[PDB]
């Protein structure tokens, strides 16, 4: 169970990398992406007229399945 | 509609975790559940079991009722990123998902997980969506390094680096979502359906 003994040095290493990102002034992921399944379920959630969120997700999954198909 | 955000802080989870077994807490805990109709104030998920109480100002020494809201466990763990999957506390993966808000993702995942545990015909579609979500962890690690889609790692990096300001936290977590773990929540997912 105890983590491998390189843990402390890996943490310090990972922290030094995170630190240079902090100093870059480029902190965010700004990537253009496209996945058909993510696009479809987001489009269904967006175009829904259902107000309550759990019910909106219920109908969106059904419309996803019918359109995928 | 309360505001969901990803928070990594050194000691909030410890105060929140200790409060949870305090006896004075269980008194007013039921008042909040009753006030909110056992409904998560972030994603809308309703359940009699396993609901949590989170503090709007993030200050777990301020437990006046007007600072407390009901929260399901997918939403509650967003406020303790550094503790997710630590010691059996919840579980999840950081993903790049600009297409959904965290609240939208959480209410959808309740729907997806129910559709997967109790197949009525939509398990496959629900698995396809959840797997496309989980795949988006790789974009987080391409930016921040190997392993950093683990929220416990990412949150420890922020804390140990001294990340203090809201402005920096907002940038680091921009379009990143904590995707709840279907595997780690199997006890809750099944018990929610029977109950
Ligand atoms: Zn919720």
């Amino acid at each position: 169970e105890p983590p491998p003994d390189d843990y402390l040095m890996k943490l310090q290493k990972q922290l030094a990398s995170f630190q240079s990102i902090l100093e870059s002034g480029d902190l965010s992921i700004n990537k253009a992406v496209e996945n058909e399944e993510i696009t479809l379920i987001s489009k269904a959630l967006k175009e829904s007229t259902i107000v309550e969120p759990i019910e909106r997700g219920v109908a969106a999954l059904i419309a996803f399945h019918g359109q995928n198909e | 509609r309360c505001e969901l955000k990803l928070i990594a802080s050194p000691g909030s989870w410890r105060l929140y975790s200790a409060r949870k077994i305090d006896a004075r807490f269980k008194s007013y805990e039921q008042k909040i559940f009753q006030r909110d109709r056992y409904t998560c104030q972030f994603c809308g998920f309703q359940a009699a079991l396993y609901q949590d109480i989170v503090n709007l100002d993030g200050d777990y020494t301020n437990n006046r009722l007007s600072n407390l809201v009901t929260a399901c466990c997918f939403c509650a763990q967003c406020f303790f990123v550094e503790s997710v999957g630590v010691g059996g506390y919840g579980g999840g993966t950081l993903i790049y998902l600009p297409e959904l808000t965290q609240a939208e993702l959480n209410s959808l995942c309740h729907v997806l997980f129910c559709a997967i545990t109790n197949d009525t015909g939509y398990k496959s579609s629900a698995q396809n969506i959840y797997r496309s979500f989980k795949f988006r962890s790789q974009i987080v690690e391409e930016k921040f390094g190997e392993g950093t889609s683990d929220p416990a790692i990412f949150g420890q990096l922020m804390i140990d680096s001294g990340v203090n300001s809201e402005e920096i936290r907002e940038k680091l977590f921009k379009n990143i979502r904590l995707l709840p773990s279907r595997a780690k929540f199997r006890k809750q997912i099944e018990k929610w359906a029977a109950a």
